[PDB]
């Protein structure tokens, strides 16, 4: 049981730290091929600075 | 290298060979987004190893 | 994949380009000399390009 648990917030611990990767980090699943398939931008990236 | 470069005086030598390690910024958004999908492979090598 | 990786790189190095020619302005008519000018000039390797 406590091995699960402990393994349980590992998890979450990955998860979070790899919604903040890349490219600027976002729901990037869908969203990169989203900002190119119009002429656009993402606005996150934008305030990259 | 770049106080004492002044301090002297001249095209610097150093300054001259190493030209983009001074003059250009580091990027890591091109980078850790393959770090983290590169993860899993990483750990799988190192654990067979 | 693929494209999207090509895209930032470009955008990366144009920013780049874009940044350092307007450092470049700066040193324009600079006399020294019979030195009337210095640049920074900036390039992309071919065996990258392709």
């Amino acid at each position: 049981v406590e091995r699960d648990e402990v393994a349980a917030q590992k998890r979450e611990l990955e998860k979070q730290i790899e919604r903040l990767s890349q490219p600027s980090g976002a729901e990037d699943s869908r969203m990169i091929a989203l900002a190119e398939r119009f002429g656009g931008v993402l606005l996150s990236e934008i305030y990259d600075d | 290298r770049l106080i004492e470069a002044s301090l002297y005086g001249g095209i610097s030598s150093a300054i001259t060979r190493s030209l983009r390690d001074y003059l250009l910024p580091e990027n890591s958004g091109v980078r850790k987004a393959f770090q983290d999908m590169e993860a899993a492979l990483r750990e799988n090598r190192i654990t067979l190893e | 994949s693929s494209k999207s990786v090509a895209n930032i790189i470009r955008k990366t190095i144009q920013r780049e380009q874009n940044r350092i020619r307007m450092l470049n302005q700066g040193l324009q008519a600079v006399s020294f000399g019979q030195v009337r000018g210095v640049r920074l000039n900036v390039n992309v390797r071919e065996s990258h390009a392709i």
